């Protein structure tokens, strides 16, 4: 039951600092290094550095000296990343790692941090329901989705009547334009489900923490 | 009168490969591979012959001519040149009461380790052993084994907490108590030591011939069993692989110019001492040439010997030959050079060899460091000493054992390391910064000039003369400034010397040398008339 | 440091193929290698470590081999839920690096693809504005065209073309045709028509509806 679960998402303006965590479980956290792994959208993956929990022994990249610090707390068993000087390059998102002395390995990852760094403003999303029309004609099975417009940076999560039933769900990825992200989510669903019980989609966005439930009405 | 003359050789070979077995020791054989690998690769070989011709070779010839010039010691020496300087014979002799307390204890560990590779199976092979922790995972064991921040290899275990046994000192602070076992070790080598200079420069030209000539042998043996191990040219890829941008950084200059200067070893006397039993028409150049052109390319070759095997173990672990390389010090030859040993054929016979080589390497470097310094006072103190000489030989052999018990204890490795690099090392930079400018720019570079051209029949080139003016005082400066400005960060065994380390070694270094400006004012103090007149008697020979 | 070099930024391969990946390292590595699958949205994970090693937790099917410069990512039985990107990595020499990564896709046979056409909401038209969707489902390969008719004239303008990943499950790609539109010139259109050209069939998936009460 290895786990490490990292911080949330972060959007900051260019030359401020962030800081993003990492909480260890399921092994003894004094044994192995913890790393952090920067991961461009669509590059490859690039090791930060590493850091030894017992003294916090300290290696970096000859690419990130100056630019990323790492630091561990034995007593919560959690290490921390920081990052000073901020631009759009280092937009990415960046992962914890656990990995041994030899041979030198990532057995284990944090579920990642998707981090933006950039002086736009925070804008909440619109949700607007996407309802098949009254003209269509009903089949085995019939198609809804919902629609989400104008919101910054790009974190969102859209699901459906709280994760049950998905088995059909394609999700649209986010399309960036005048500064703001814009998506959208469909659903399968057979005719025998639908409009008889209540089906339900949700869009939350953790950077303005705000979420916005909607209801299919057809 | 009552004692005529000195002695002198009983053959040319015998010094002749006295001074050599007196420069080739330990540091030739680990210290300079290390530095030549991390610092530009095959490129370091551009600088450190450049630090050795210009800085190295001038102070081993100047050092070298005036002992067959004058044969005296290293203290009466000045009577006859700067008298105001009798003290550096003096700070020298302190200086080597320091060292003799550490370099020694080394050879101790090679012998502990020599007398406990009698055995079919070798101690630091299996982990099953009364020394070991539950951290020690050794091979021959289960496949698939990761290494765990915690974990230790059965050679790592077998250094640290049997031989050593440094697990059960917490540092400088509490070192307490002594080890016997080690205690009797450098009691064999202090006795094996007095039976080859008590008797005088006869035995000590007699014992250097199976000390100065077996490293070579055992050197090559290992090194074609070295060249036969697969993976081997990993380590002598990053051996020779050049770094051209590391000339740039001013620091690998310094660093060879120490290597060449401590490898080399003048201003200590020894080399004096050495020069002052020979012919008086024998040639000095040809001598010092061929003697420190023997050092410098064993260095070279005992490269290979150590990074063909280091090659090897990256090869049975996985390359990155600077992380099996990490650890610079006798860890590479006791642990992992050892370790790597431990798993050939004919384990017993290439440790037994490994480590007797070791024991002769330092055994010759000690009998010379003693040897200077007994010549020293014995020609300091005539008639009034030399009643026996080997009263005086064991005088200085007991004190020196008694010095080196704080070497025994279990934190003994620290003291090591704060006595060689925060206070021997400055010191003896400092004395011989303190000679170089001694003979050149006070009894004068022309008459040293003209003295070899009475012994050798000729002048000096101005390639040498140019080099005593100017090259070499700037060359002892230039380490001696480099190090003062900044003293590297000690670090041993997972442990961070305090900040008050450079307080010790300092109080250690500025102790040795107290006595050359206390003389300089006892001379001062007790000749009569003007200072002038007292700094004349003074500059002037006697 | 070591450059890790994977000549193959993309390959295709079939449900049941056997599908092998190539490493170039920089200088010669040994036995070192690390292989690691990262699906997408998800973090890596490890899969083979130290050349033919695998480690715990990997199924049968995944191997690795070669020592030197070269090295070989092999997988005999391709499934659904293979799919994702992979990587090479080098731990002997410090730092340690990765290659630029293998997307493998997969190859099956063509589908047809669900073409459906949504009105605007009337939760929209309170703020203003509306958007006609063309939703393009459960088809195969990628290359699809899209062309939109707001009435019998061929719009252009204000369409955008989203193509998804591709599937985990049956192995199909998914795409959205996106038309924003102001709501007063929504108002003075009624029946609007996308429709989709592919390779399963020469005739463009005709979608239409009309905006008055459906
Ligand atoms: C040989 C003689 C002349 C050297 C003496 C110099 C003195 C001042 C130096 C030498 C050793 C040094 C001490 C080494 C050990 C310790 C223990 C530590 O917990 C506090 C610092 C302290 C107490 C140092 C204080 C300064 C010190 C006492
Ligand atoms: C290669 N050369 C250095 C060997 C000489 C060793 C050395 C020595 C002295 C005394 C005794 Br007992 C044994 C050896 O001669 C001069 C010198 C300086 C340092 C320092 N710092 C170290 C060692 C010596
Ligand atoms: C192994 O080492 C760790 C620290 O290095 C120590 O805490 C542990 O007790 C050791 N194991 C045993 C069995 O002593
Ligand atoms: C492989 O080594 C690891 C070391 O942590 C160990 O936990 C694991 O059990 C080993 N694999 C097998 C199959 O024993
Ligand atoms: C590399 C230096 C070997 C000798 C160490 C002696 C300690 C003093 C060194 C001063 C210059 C670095
Ligand atoms: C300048 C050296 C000072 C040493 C003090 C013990």
């Amino acid at each position: 039951e290895v786990q490490l679960q990292q911080s949330g998402p972060e959007l900051v303006k260019p030359g401020a600092s962030v800081k993003i965590s990492c909480k260890a479980s399921g092994y003894t956290f004094t044994d192995y290094y913890m790393n952090w792994v920067k991961q461009s959208h669509g590059k490859s993956l690039e090791w930060i550095g590493n850091i030894n929990p017992n003294n916090g022994g300290t290696s970096y990249n000859q690419k990130f000296k100056g630019k990323a610090t790492l630091t561990v707390d034995k007593s919560s068993t959690t290490a921390y990343m920081e990052l000073r000087s901020l631009t759009s390059e280092d937009s990415a998102v960046y992962y914890c790692t656990r990995s041994p002395v030899r041979p030198y390995y990532f057995d284990y990852w944090g579920q990642g941090t998707t981090l933006t760094v950039s002086s736009a403003k925070t804008t909440p999303p619109s949700v607007y329901p996407l309802a098949p029309g009254c003209g269509d004609t009903t089949g085995s099975s019939v198609t809804l989705g919902c629609l989400v417009k104008g919101y910054f940076p790009e974190s969102v999560t859209v699901t459906w009547n709280s994760g049950s039933l998905s088995s059909s769900v394609h999700t649209f990825p986010a399309l960036l334009q005048s500064g703001l992200y814009t998506m959208s989510s469909s659903v399968t669903v057979p005719s025998s489900t639908w409009p008889s019980q209540t089906v339900t989609c949700s869009v939350a966005h953790p950077a303005s923490s705000t979420t916005v439930d909607k209801k299919l009405e057809p | 009168g009552s004692q005529g003359e000195r002695e002198t050789w009983g053959k040319k070979v015998d010094f002749l490969l006295s001074v050599i077995g007196y420069a080739v020791d330990l540091g030739n054989v680990w210290r300079f591979p290390y530095i030549c690998a991390q610092n530009g690769g095959g490129a370091f070989l551009l600088p450190y012959t450049i630090m050795a011709i210009f800085g190295g070779i001038p102070l081993f010839y100047m050092e070298l001519a005036l002992g067959q010039y004058h044969r005296n010691g290293c203290i009466s020496i000045w009577r006859k040149i700067c008298p105001i300087f009798k003290g550096i014979g003096y700070a020298i002799c302190i200086i080597a009461f320091y060292i003799a307390s550490y370099y020694n204890t080394i050879m101790a560990w090679a012998l502990y380790y020599l007398i406990s590779s009698f055995t079919d199976q070798l101690p630091w092979t299996s982990c099953k052993n009364s020394w070991n922790t539950g951290n020690c995972t050794n091979y021959f064991s289960e496949d698939n084994i990761t290494w765990t921040l915690h974990s230790t290899s059965p050679a790592e275990e077998f250094y640290t907490r049997h031989v050593l046994q440094i697990h059960r000192s917490k540092g400088l602070q509490d070192l307490g108590g002594i080890s016997w076992q080690l205690a009797l070790c450098i009691m064999l080598i202090f006795t094996v030591i007095y039976f080859s200079i008590w008797k005088g420069v006869k035995t000590s030209g007699k014992v250097v011939w199976v000390t100065a000539t077996f490293p070579y042998i055992a050197l090559s043996v290992l090194l074609v069993r070295g060249a036969t191990l697969p993976g081997a040219w990993r380590g002598v890829l990053f051996y020779l692989k050049p770094n051209w941008q590391k000339l740039l950084e001013t620091g690998v200059w310094i660093d060879a110019a120490a290597q060449i200067f401590f490898s080399l070893g003048p201003g200590f006397g020894v080399l004096l001492a050495f020069a002052s039993y020979n012919k008086f028409n024998n040639n000095c150049y040809q001598d010092a040439l061929v003697t420190s052109v023997v050092n410098c390319m064993t260095s070279f070759v005992s490269g290979f010997v150590i990074f063909t095997v280091l090659g090897y173990m990256a090869e049975m672990r996985n390359e990155d030959v600077s992380e099996v390389a990490k650890d610079a010090g006798p860890s590479l030859l006791f642990i992992t050079y050892a370790e790597a040993i431990a798993n050939m054929p004919a384990s017993t016979f290439f440790a037994i060899i490994f480590f007797l080589m070791l024991i002769t390497l330092g055994l010759d470097s000690s009998f010379a460091g003693l040897e200077g310094v007994i010549t020293a006072v014995l020609d300091e103190f005539p008639h009034v000493w030399a009643k026996r000489r080997e009263r005086f030989v064991l005088a200085v052999v007991i004190t020196c054992f008694f010095g080196s018990l704080v070497t025994l204890t279990f934190g003994g490795a620290y003291v090591v390391k704060l006595l060689e690099e925060y206070a021997t090392g400055p010191a003896v930079l400092t004395v011989a910064l303190i000679e170089a400018v001694a003979v050149s720019w006070f009894y004068g570079i022309t008459q040293f000039c003209r003295d070899v051209k009475e012994m050798l029949g000729f002048s000096p080139g101005w390639f040498w003369r140019i080099c005593w003016v100017a090259i070499s005082p700037l060359f002892l400066l230039f380490i001696i400034a480099s190090f003062l400005m900044s003293p590297p960060q000690l670090r041993l065994f997972q442990y961070n010397y305090p900040y008050w380390s450079i307080i010790l070694g300092y109080a250690i270094g500025t102790s040795s040398f107290i006595c050359i400006p206390t003389y300089i004012a006892y001379r001062l103090i007790i000749t009569p008339g003007t200072f002038k007149e007292r700094i004349i008697k003074s500059i002037t020979p006697e | 440091d070591i450059v890790m070099t994977q000549s193959h930024k993309f390959m295709s391969t079939s449900v049941g193929d056997r599908v092998s990946i190539t490493c170039k390292a920089s200088q010669d590595v040994s036995t070192a290698v690390a292989w690691y699958q990262q699906k997408p949205g998800q973090s890596p994970k490890l899969l083979i470590y130290s050349a033919s090693y695998r480690y715990t937790g990997v199924p049968d099917r995944f191997t690795g081999s070669g020592s030197g410069t070269d090295f070989t990512f092999t997988i005999s039985s391709v499934q659904a839920e293979d799919l994702a990107v992979y990587y090479c990595q080098q731990h002997y020499s410090i730092p340690r690096t990765f290659g630029g990564g293998t997307k493998l896709e997969i190859k099956r046979a063509d589908a047809a693809p669900t073409v459906s056409i949504f009105p605007p909401s009337s939760e929209q038209l309170t703020s203003g504005g509306a958007s006609v969707v063309c939703f393009l489902n459960n088809f195969y390969p990628k290359d699809i065209n899209v062309k939109w008719k707001i009435d019998g004239s061929e719009r252009q303008n204000g369409v955008l073309n989203s193509w998804t990943d591709q599937d985990s499950k049956d192995s199909t790609y998914s795409m959205s045709s996106t038309l924003t539109l102001t709501k007063d010139e929504y108002e003075r259109h009624n029946s609007y028509t996308c429709e989709a050209t592919h390779k399963t069939s020469t005739s463009p998936i005709v979608k239409s509806f009309n905006r008055n009460e459906c």
